[PDB]
RNA sequence: GAGCUAGCCCUGGCCAGGGUGAAGCUGGGGUGAGACCCAGUGGAGGCCCGAACCGGUGGGGGAUGCAAACCCCUCGGAUGA
RNA sequence: GAAUGCCGGCAUGAGUAACGAUAAAGAGGGUGAGAAUCCCUCUCGCCGUAAGCCCAAGGGUUCCUACGCAAUGGUCGUCAGCGUAGGGUUAGGCGGGACCUAAGGUGAAGCCGAAAGGCGUAGCCGAAGGGCAGCCGGUUAAUAUUCCGGCCCUUCCCGCAGGUGCGAUGGGGGGACGCUCUAGGCUAGGGGGACCGGAGCCAUGGACGAGCCCGGCCAGAAGCGCAGGGUGGGAGGUAGGCAAAUCCGCCUCCCAACAAGCUCUGCGUGGUGGGGAAGCCCGGGUGACAACCCCCCGAAGCCAGGGAGCCAAGAAAAGCCUCUAAGCACAACCUGCGGGAACCCGUACCGCAAACCGACACAGGUGGGCGGGUGCAAGAGCACUCAGGCGCGCGGGAGAACCCUCGCCAAGGAACUCUGCAAGUUGGCCCCGUAACUUCGGGAGAAGGGGUGCUCCCUGGGGUGAUGAGCCCCGGGGAGCCGCAGUGAACAGGCUCUGGCGACUGUUUACCAAAAACACAGCUCUCUGCGAACUCGUAAGAGGAGGUAUAGGGAGCGACGCUUGCCCGGUGCCGGAAGGUCAAGGGGAGGGGUGCAAGCCCCGAACCGAAGCCCCGGUGAACGGCGGCCGUAACUAUAACGGUCCUAAGGUAGCGAAAUUCCUUGUCGGGUAAGUUCCGACCUGCACGAAAAGCGUAACGACCGGAGCGCUGUCUCGGCGAGGGACCCGGUGAAAUUGAACUGGCCGUGAAGAUGCGGCCUACCCGUGGCAGGACGAAAAGACCCCGUGGAGCUUUACUGCAGCC
RNA sequence: CGAUGUCGGCUCGUCGCAUCCUGGGGCUGAAGAAGGUCCCAAGGGUUGGGCUGUUCGCCCAUUAAAGCGGCACGCGAGCUG
RNA sequence: UGGGAGAGGGUGGUGGAAUUCCCGGAGUAGCGGUGAAAUGCGCAGAUACCGGGAGGAACGCCGAUGGCGAAGGCAGCCACCUGGUCCACCCGUGACGCUGAGGCGCGAAAGCGUGGGGAGCAAACCGGAUUAGAUACCCGGGUAGUCCACGCCCUAAACG
RNA sequence: CCGAGGGUAGGGCCCGUGACUGGGGCGAAGUCGUAACAAGGUAGCUGUACCGGAAGGUGCGGCUGGAU
RNA sequence: AAAAAUGUUC
C-alpha cells in the first residue's frame, strides 16, 4: 500500500533545510548539535 | 414563497428552495465583490476555534453599505435585487444619481426601479435611511446602526426589524427582533420597513449535503464521544446526561446565562429578550 | 515530526456507457376565471445499472508470506456529504 | 557455566523448505575454456484503456559503446540496471527564472509577550492558477519544438518614416471564472472504396480476378473562404471612481440594432518543405518520378470569454486597453520598415517500474495524456487482434498420498451446518407482463414469461449528398435453412414471503468489529443585542463574521405520521434592592508591652461591610422520580368498589416473554413429520414506557432474524479428471528450535501425567515418503487471577490544588 | 502462571462393564406369546431427521437396539470456531 | 332610467372604554375569595388611589320584538372594492320561465398543518374546599385554544 | 393453424374457519355510584375537544325541546 | 337565589 516515505524535494527543503533550520531556535540548537558532533551535513541532502 | 419539489429523491420530499421571486440580476456587480477568504473555522493560529465548520461552496463577497448617512440627500435607483450568498437576506443594488453604485441589503417591499433616499429629511418611506430620531414613533426599521456612524447592526437578516416604541432624550426605544427593549441613540441611522425575504426561515434544508454545501459540517453529540472528548462522553450503551447536561468544556448549556453581567450596555437595555 | 494518517485552506484534474424522466415550457382540453387533466418538449436527482476511480461485504488462499494486511472469487459507492 | 546475559565465531534443523504470480515453450545457427539461461533465425505462447506510447514526481549516469565475470543476479552466464574505461544531455519560441498573484508564509507601520518569541495593514515571497514567441521533417552509437533544412514568430536596443497631448506603481475597463445540460461548424481519430501507386503471389480442389497483399499523406507566412468568439455609434450634463481625467459610472437626446461594421481566434486553402508501405537484397538499399484521390463515421478536443437552465451563486493580480498627474511637449508614445541584441537553470536514461515508495531485480503503492481494429445494444466493459512490448532470472523428469486453483458427476436435492458457509442457479438486449402496500415518487429489473443465429424476398423513415447514387443510421412485414444449443465463445441479477433494528445517500475501529454504532435533514431546550455568546492564546491577536436573533454557540432527540402524562421535596439552573451567615477592609469600646515621660508598639468588642451559601419562589424536550398492605360482586375466579400506611408524585397513552422475561423451551395459536429459533396473541412487564423519546411508518440495507421456491459436491458419499506443488535428478540453498543424548511398551513409582527410576515386556544396524498421539512439542518471562503500600486512562457530592469565572 | 488453549461439533478411534441390542441361563404372581427380575457374557452392533451453540434434553420417523461411562469432561503442532 | 334602506361581503386604516404586565409617585396590613372558608397574594410594601408606558382582544349607550344575508352568519369609526335588494316611471327584450340527480362553491363552533401572536378567558392539568368519595359543581392558579395569515376539516338542536 | 384440457406463474371476488381481541343483544330480585326525568337538586340537549372507575365532567359555540 | 345518595320481587 501506500507507505510513509513519499520523497518530495521541496517539502525536504522547506521541512529539515537549512533555511527552516535557522529560522527557530530549536532548528538553531538541532545546527549546534549536529555541528558539535562533526556530522558531515547538517542538513539532508536534496538536489533542487 | 419557499418552492417545494416532488419526491423523486428521498431527499427532494422534504427540501424546499427559496422561490428567486424579487431577484432581477444573477451576477454580482465587478466593481463590488471581493474574494470572501473561507476560514473553515481556524483561527490564526490555524486550530479550530468554531467547530463543523468548512467546504462550503465557493463565494463572493459583496460589499454592502450599512453607513446610509455617508451620501446623505444624494438620491438612488433601485437598479436590481440580487443575490447574496453571505447573508439571509437580499441585496438590493443602488445607482445613485452620483453615478456610484452601492449595494444594501433590500427591505421588504422595494420594489427594483424606485427611488430611495438617505438623510434626516428623507420621506418616511420603504428602504429611506433616517437617524433614529427623525423616524415617527410606530415605524417598522430594520439595518439600525447601534452606535452612531459605527454600521448598522441590527435586524439584517431576513424579515428581520426593530420596532420605534418611544422616545427619551438622545435615545430611542427600539424593540430589537429577539424582543429585547433597548435604548438606541437617536443620531443612529436605520432603514425604514423590514428586511425581505420573510419566507427565509421556512426552507427545509432537505438533506445532508445542502447543509455541507452552507459550510456546515456534520455536528457530533456529546453524548456519542468518549470521557476523554466531553462531559457526556462514555457510558455503556446508551447513558442519559448524567449530569447538568454541560458543553464539551465543562460548562452548564440549560439555562446558564453568560451575558457579562457588570457589561456597559446594561444601563441600555430596559428589558432582557421575549419567549 | 501532518513527505503516513486526520481535518481544513488555495489552485488544478478526473468521473466510459447506458437507464429513469421532476419542475418548467408549449399545445390541447377545462372553467366566470381557476385549480387541474392530457400530450409533446424538456433533462431535474447525496435517482437507477455499470467501467475508470474510491471502497473492503462474504468466502478461500496466504501465515519463517509475493506482502510487517498481499492474492483470487465475490461484494459497496461510482454528479457526490 | 548458566543472567530468554554482551560480542564474535561456528554448529543443528539439511542437502531440508524455498528459488517470488501457472503468460510457455521447442529447435537450428553463432559466440566461447565453459551455454537450457548471451546473440541470430524459425516456430510457439502472453499483454494490447497494456504488460504499448508520451508527460509529471521521485531516482541520479542506471543512458551509449569497448573490454570483463570475483562478487551482485534467488540457477547458469559468454549476459546485465554488475566491474573497468571512453563517450553522451546543445533552446530567444519547451519547462522554470530575469512576469503576476492564491492559500499560506513573511512582513517597513503598529501591537503583544519573563527571555526565547507571538502577532500584524501595506509590501514581499509563494503555482501544476494567470500571462507569454515554433511547427513539420532530417541527423547521432547515445541529444534534439535544443543540431541541421524548410517555413514562421517574440521581446529588448538603435535608427528612418508616418501619426498622436505624450507621460503612472495612480483612476477606470478588462483579465475574471460555478454546476449540469447543450447548438452550429470544424479538427483530431477512424472505417470503406469497383478509384490511384506498388514489389509481387496464383499454392493443396478452385480463382489471372473489379483477386490477393500493401500504401494512398504531413507542416505551412500573406492572401482568401467557411465557422465562431469579442464589441453599439454620437452628443449634452455631471456633484461618483479618496488628486486629475477627454476615460469609466449616472442622467438626457439623435442615429444605429437578429445585423452590418471593427476586431480576435479556430478550421480549410495556401508559395514552400517534407514524408512515403508491403516485398525483395545485405539499421540499410530498392520499391518510387511512389500514389497521395473520393465517400462515410466523428469527438469529451477546437471556434470559446458559445448557448440554456439551476442554486449551493461560483479566485487574485499582472500582462493588455483606456484616462488623466506630476513632468515633458528637440521629448515621449503609437504605427510601419530596417539593423543590431536576446542571459541563467533543466534537457542523458528509468518512469504503473528490475532504475520511484515498500530492507530484495518484493505478485503491494504511484498523478496527467494517447490508447488502433472487429464483434458483442452501448463503453475505457468483454473476447481476439495492430503498432509496440513481453514468456515474468532455476531447470530436467516423474504422474504417489496430501494441498491449492479448476472441470465433471448416477439417484437424491440442504438430508450439510452455528448458518445454503461455500458453490450452484439467475444473468445482456427486445417484447408481453407485473401484487400487498405507499409518503403516490415508488415498491419495479417485483414476480413471471416469450424472443434472440443464418438465408432469401418485399417495404418504411433518418443523416450525408442534391431532392439522386453511394456510404451510413433506426426499423417493419413475408418465406426459409441448420444445430443439443443462435447474448451458441467472453463480459452481465437467483427469486419470494415475513419480523427485528436504523428513515433515507452517507460515516467508522489504516492492520480481527461497517453494525443496530457515528452522521444526517428535522424537533425542542438553552445561551447570545454585537467589542455577542462561545473557542484558541499569558497577551496581542484571531476564529465567531466582514455575520447580527429568519443570526451565531451549546445540548438532547434524529425523515415523516400520531404523541410525548403526573412529581419542583432533593440536585441543577433562573428569578427574588427583605432576613440570616459571611472575607478583606472600615470601626476602635476596652485591654496589653514599653518608656521619667511626650510617645512609639501589640491586642482588640459592638457596629458598617461583597459574592457565595442559608432562605422565598419558578423551572423537566433541566439532573432525575413516577408505591405498599388488606378487603369487597346471587358459583368459583377475578375485583369496577372500598379501608389504611407512605410518597415530592406514585408509570398516563401506547407497547409488552421484547436487541428488554429471571422462573423460560412461560401459555395458547400459526408454520414443520418433528420448531429451545421464527411469526401472531395473552399479560403477575424479575427488570417497557413516552425527545438517554413512546408507538407506528412507504422506501432504503454487503446489518440480524424465520420460512418457501429455484439450484446445487453443502450433504447421503464419495469418484474421476486438469494444472501449480508435494516425489526423483542437476543447480542454488534458508528457518525457528537445540543442556547433552547411546531418546522403546506396560504396570508401577516418583513434586501427584517418566525415553531417562523399579519390575517386566519388547527391540538387528541406517534411512526415505507419509500421520500427528507424546516429547506436559515451538512461539510469546500468562494478556485471566492474585500479589506490589508498581504504572497509566477514565469518574465523582474522595482529598487537595490550579485555570477560568463571580 | 519464562503458557498444560477453554465448551460444543467434525474426524479418528480405543478401552471399561454397573449390558442398550444380539448369545446363554435361574426365579416369576412364567399357560402360550409377550413381559418382570437377577445371573453369565464386552464378540459384534447401537439409524436418519426437527429444535437449540449446546452437551443434555424434548419431539418426528424408524430400529434387534437406538447403553452408560473412561481415555487431559480422548482427540484445535487434525479441522471447525 | 332615476332613486332608497341595510351589523351583506372583502381590504386597509383608525377611536375610546375596560382587563393585564411593567415604570414612577403616594400609601399601610391586609387583599382576595365563599354558603362559610381555605388555597393564593401581601411588611421582599400587596390591596386601594394618581401619572406614564406596553400589549392583545372585544366594541357600552344608540340597541329594538329592529336591519342584512341563501345559509353558516354579520355590530366602534372611516375610506376603498363588491354582492344581494326594494321602490317609481311603464322605456326596452319578447316565455328568454320554475325545479334541479350529479358537479361546483359556501359552510357556526371545535379540531389540524405552517407560520405569527397571546391581554382577558380557558378544555387538559395543579392546588383549596365540599363530600362517604368528588377524577365534578364553588374557589386560587394554568397549557392548548380563543386572535391574525394561509391552508386543511365539512360537523351541528347547520331549527321556523 | 386452431383446439378439450393439463401444467407453471401471478392476480381479483366470494365462502368457511382461526389463538386472541372489540363492542352488541339478552339474561324475576349481583357490585359501584346517581347522569337524565321536578330548576332531578350545577336547566337540558347538541357538534366538537380534552379528561375521568363508570355513568359523566369541563371548554368553545349552538338550540329551547329550559324552570321562574 | 338549591348543603344531602339510594329503595326486593310478583
Ligand atoms: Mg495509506
Ligand atoms: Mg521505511
Ligand atoms: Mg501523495
Ligand atoms: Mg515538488
Ligand atoms: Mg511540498
Ligand atoms: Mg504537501
Ligand atoms: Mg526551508
Ligand atoms: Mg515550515
Ligand atoms: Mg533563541
Ligand atoms: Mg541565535
Ligand atoms: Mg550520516
Ligand atoms: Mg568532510
Ligand atoms: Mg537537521
Ligand atoms: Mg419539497
Ligand atoms: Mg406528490
Ligand atoms: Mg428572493
Ligand atoms: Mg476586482
Ligand atoms: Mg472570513
Ligand atoms: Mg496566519
Ligand atoms: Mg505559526
Ligand atoms: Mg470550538
Ligand atoms: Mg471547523
Ligand atoms: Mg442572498
Ligand atoms: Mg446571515
Ligand atoms: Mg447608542
Ligand atoms: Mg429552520
Ligand atoms: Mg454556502
Ligand atoms: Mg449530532
Ligand atoms: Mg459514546
Ligand atoms: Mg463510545
Ligand atoms: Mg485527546
Ligand atoms: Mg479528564
Ligand atoms: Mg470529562
Ligand atoms: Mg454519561
Ligand atoms: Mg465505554
Ligand atoms: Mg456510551
Ligand atoms: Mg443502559
Ligand atoms: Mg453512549
Ligand atoms: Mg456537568
Ligand atoms: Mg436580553
Ligand atoms: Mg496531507
Ligand atoms: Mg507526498
Ligand atoms: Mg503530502
Ligand atoms: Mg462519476
Ligand atoms: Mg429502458
Ligand atoms: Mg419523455
Ligand atoms: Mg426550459
Ligand atoms: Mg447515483
Ligand atoms: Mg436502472
Ligand atoms: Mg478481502
Ligand atoms: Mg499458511
Ligand atoms: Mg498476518
Ligand atoms: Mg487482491
Ligand atoms: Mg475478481
Ligand atoms: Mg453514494
Ligand atoms: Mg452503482
Ligand atoms: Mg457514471
Ligand atoms: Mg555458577
Ligand atoms: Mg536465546
Ligand atoms: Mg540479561
Ligand atoms: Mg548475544
Ligand atoms: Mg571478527
Ligand atoms: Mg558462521
Ligand atoms: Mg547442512
Ligand atoms: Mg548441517
Ligand atoms: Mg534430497
Ligand atoms: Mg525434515
Ligand atoms: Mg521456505
Ligand atoms: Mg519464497
Ligand atoms: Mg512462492
Ligand atoms: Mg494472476
Ligand atoms: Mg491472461
Ligand atoms: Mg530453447
Ligand atoms: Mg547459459
Ligand atoms: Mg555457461
Ligand atoms: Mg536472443
Ligand atoms: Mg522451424
Ligand atoms: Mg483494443
Ligand atoms: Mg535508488
Ligand atoms: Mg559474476
Ligand atoms: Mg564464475
Ligand atoms: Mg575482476
Ligand atoms: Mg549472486
Ligand atoms: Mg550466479
Ligand atoms: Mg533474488
Ligand atoms: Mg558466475
Ligand atoms: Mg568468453
Ligand atoms: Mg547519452
Ligand atoms: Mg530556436
Ligand atoms: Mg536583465
Ligand atoms: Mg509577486
Ligand atoms: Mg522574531
Ligand atoms: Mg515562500
Ligand atoms: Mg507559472
Ligand atoms: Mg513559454
Ligand atoms: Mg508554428
Ligand atoms: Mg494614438
Ligand atoms: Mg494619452
Ligand atoms: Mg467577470
Ligand atoms: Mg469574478
Ligand atoms: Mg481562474
Ligand atoms: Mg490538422
Ligand atoms: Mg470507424
Ligand atoms: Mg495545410
Ligand atoms: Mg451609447
Ligand atoms: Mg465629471
Ligand atoms: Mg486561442
Ligand atoms: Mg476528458
Ligand atoms: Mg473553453
Ligand atoms: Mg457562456
Ligand atoms: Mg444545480
Ligand atoms: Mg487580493
Ligand atoms: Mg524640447
Ligand atoms: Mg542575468
Ligand atoms: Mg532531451
Ligand atoms: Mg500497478
Ligand atoms: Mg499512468
Ligand atoms: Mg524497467
Ligand atoms: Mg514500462
Ligand atoms: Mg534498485
Ligand atoms: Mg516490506
Ligand atoms: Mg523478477
Ligand atoms: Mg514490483
Ligand atoms: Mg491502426
Ligand atoms: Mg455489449
Ligand atoms: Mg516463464
Ligand atoms: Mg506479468
Ligand atoms: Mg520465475
Ligand atoms: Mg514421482
Ligand atoms: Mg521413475
Ligand atoms: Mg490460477
Ligand atoms: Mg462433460
Ligand atoms: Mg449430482
Ligand atoms: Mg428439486
Ligand atoms: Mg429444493
Ligand atoms: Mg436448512
Ligand atoms: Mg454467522
Ligand atoms: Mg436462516
Ligand atoms: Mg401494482
Ligand atoms: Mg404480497
Ligand atoms: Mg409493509
Ligand atoms: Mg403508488
Ligand atoms: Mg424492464
Ligand atoms: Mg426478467
Ligand atoms: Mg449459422
Ligand atoms: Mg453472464
Ligand atoms: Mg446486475
Ligand atoms: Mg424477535
Ligand atoms: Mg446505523
Ligand atoms: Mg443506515
Ligand atoms: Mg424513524
Ligand atoms: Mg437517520
Ligand atoms: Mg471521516
Ligand atoms: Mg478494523
Ligand atoms: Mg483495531
Ligand atoms: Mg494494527
Ligand atoms: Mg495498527
Ligand atoms: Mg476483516
Ligand atoms: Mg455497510
Ligand atoms: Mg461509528
Ligand atoms: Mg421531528
Ligand atoms: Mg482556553
Ligand atoms: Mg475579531
Ligand atoms: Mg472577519
Ligand atoms: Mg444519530
Ligand atoms: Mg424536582
Ligand atoms: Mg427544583
Ligand atoms: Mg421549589
Ligand atoms: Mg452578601
Ligand atoms: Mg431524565
Ligand atoms: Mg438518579
Ligand atoms: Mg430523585
Ligand atoms: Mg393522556
Ligand atoms: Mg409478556
Ligand atoms: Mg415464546
Ligand atoms: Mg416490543
Ligand atoms: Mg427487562
Ligand atoms: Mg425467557
Ligand atoms: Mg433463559
Ligand atoms: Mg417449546
Ligand atoms: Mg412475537
Ligand atoms: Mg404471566
Ligand atoms: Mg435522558
Ligand atoms: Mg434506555
Ligand atoms: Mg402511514
Ligand atoms: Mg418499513
Ligand atoms: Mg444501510
Ligand atoms: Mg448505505
Ligand atoms: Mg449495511
Ligand atoms: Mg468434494
Ligand atoms: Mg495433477
Ligand atoms: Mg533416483
Ligand atoms: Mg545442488
Ligand atoms: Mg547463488
Ligand atoms: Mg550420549
Ligand atoms: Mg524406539
Ligand atoms: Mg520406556
Ligand atoms: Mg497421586
Ligand atoms: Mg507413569
Ligand atoms: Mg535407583
Ligand atoms: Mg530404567
Ligand atoms: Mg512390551
Ligand atoms: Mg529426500
Ligand atoms: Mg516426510
Ligand atoms: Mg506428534
Ligand atoms: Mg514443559
Ligand atoms: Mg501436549
Ligand atoms: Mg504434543
Ligand atoms: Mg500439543
Ligand atoms: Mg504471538
Ligand atoms: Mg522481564
Ligand atoms: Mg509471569
Ligand atoms: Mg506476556
Ligand atoms: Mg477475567
Ligand atoms: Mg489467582
Ligand atoms: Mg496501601
Ligand atoms: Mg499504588
Ligand atoms: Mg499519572
Ligand atoms: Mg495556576
Ligand atoms: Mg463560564
Ligand atoms: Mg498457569
Ligand atoms: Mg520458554
Ligand atoms: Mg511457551
Ligand atoms: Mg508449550
Ligand atoms: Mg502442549
Ligand atoms: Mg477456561
Ligand atoms: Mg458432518
Ligand atoms: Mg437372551
Ligand atoms: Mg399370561
Ligand atoms: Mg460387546
Ligand atoms: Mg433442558
Ligand atoms: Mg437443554
Ligand atoms: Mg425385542
Ligand atoms: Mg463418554
Ligand atoms: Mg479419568
Ligand atoms: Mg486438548
Ligand atoms: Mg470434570
Ligand atoms: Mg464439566
Ligand atoms: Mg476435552
Ligand atoms: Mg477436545
Ligand atoms: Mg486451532
Ligand atoms: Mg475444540
Ligand atoms: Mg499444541
Ligand atoms: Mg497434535
Ligand atoms: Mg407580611
Ligand atoms: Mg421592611
Ligand atoms: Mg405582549
Ligand atoms: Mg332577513
Ligand atoms: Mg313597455
Ligand atoms: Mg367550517
Ligand atoms: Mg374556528
Ligand atoms: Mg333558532
Ligand atoms: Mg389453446
Ligand atoms: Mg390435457
Ligand atoms: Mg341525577
Ligand atoms: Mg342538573
Ligand atoms: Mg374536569
Ligand atoms: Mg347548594
Ligand atoms: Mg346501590
Ligand atoms: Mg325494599
Amino acid at each position: 500500500m501506500k507507505r510513509t516515505w513519499q520523497p518530495n524535494r521541496r517539502k525536504r527543503a522547506k521541512t529539515h533545510g537549512f533555511r527552516a533550520r535557522m529560522r527557530t531556535p530549536g532548528g538553531r540548537k538541532v545546527l549546534k548539535r549536529r555541528r558539535q558532533k562533526g556530522r558531515w551535513r547538517l542538513t539532508p541532502a536534496v538536489r533542487k | 414563497a419557499v418552492k417545494k419539489f416532488k419526491p423523486y429523491t428521498p431527499s427532494r420530499r422534504f427540501m424546499t428552495v427559496a422561490d428567486f421571486s424579487e431577484i432581477t440580476k444573477t451576477e454580482p456587480e465587478k466593481s463590488l465583490v471581493k474574494p470572501l477568504k473561507k476560514t473553515g473555522g481556524r483561527n490564526n493560529q490555524g486550530r479550530i476555534t468554531v467547530r463543523f465548520r468548512g467546504g462550503g461552496h465557493k463565494r463572493l463577497y459583496r460589499i454592502i453599505d450599512f453607513k446610509r448617512w455617508d451620501k446623505v440627500g444624494i438620491p438612488a435607483k433601485v437598479a436590481a435585487i440580487e443575490y447574496d450568498p453571505n447573508r439571509s437576506a437580499r441585496i438590493a443594488l443602488l445607482h445613485y444619481v452620483d453615478g456610484e453604485k452601492r449595494y444594501i441589503i433590500a427591505p421588504d417591499g422595494l420594489q427594483v426601479g424606485q427611488q430611495v433616499v438617505a438623510g434626516p429629511d428623507a420621506p418616511i418611506q420603504v428602504g429611506n435611511a433616517l437617524p433614529l430620531r427623525f423616524i415617527p414613533v410606530g415605524t417598522v426599521v430594520h439595518a439600525v446602526e447601534l452606535e452612531p456612524k459605527k454600521g448598522a447592526k441590527l435586524a439584517r437578516a431576513a424579515g428581520t426589524s426593530a420596532q420605534i416604541q418611544g422616545r427619551e432624550g438622545d435615545y430611542v426605544i427600539l424593540r430589537l427582533p429577539s424582543g429585547e427593549l433597548r435604548k438606541v441613540h437617536g443620531e443612529c441611522y436605520a432603514t425604514v420597513g423590514a428586511v425581505g425575504n420573510a419566507d427565509h426561515k421556512n426552507i427545509v434544508l432537505g438533506k445532508a449535503g445542502r447543509s455541507r454545501w452552507l459550510g456546515r459540517r456534520p455536528h457530533v453529540r456529546g453524548a456519542a464521544m468518549n470521557p476523554v472528548d466531553h462531559p457526556h462522553g462514555g457510558g455503556e450503551g446508551r447513558a442519559p446526561r448524567g449530569r447538568p447536561p454541560a458543553s464539551p468544556w465543562g460548562w452548564q448549556t440549560k439555562g446558564l446565562k453568560t451575558r457579562k453581567r457588570r457589561k456597559p450596555s446594561s444601563r441600555f437595555i430596559i428589558a432582557r429578550r421575549k419567549k
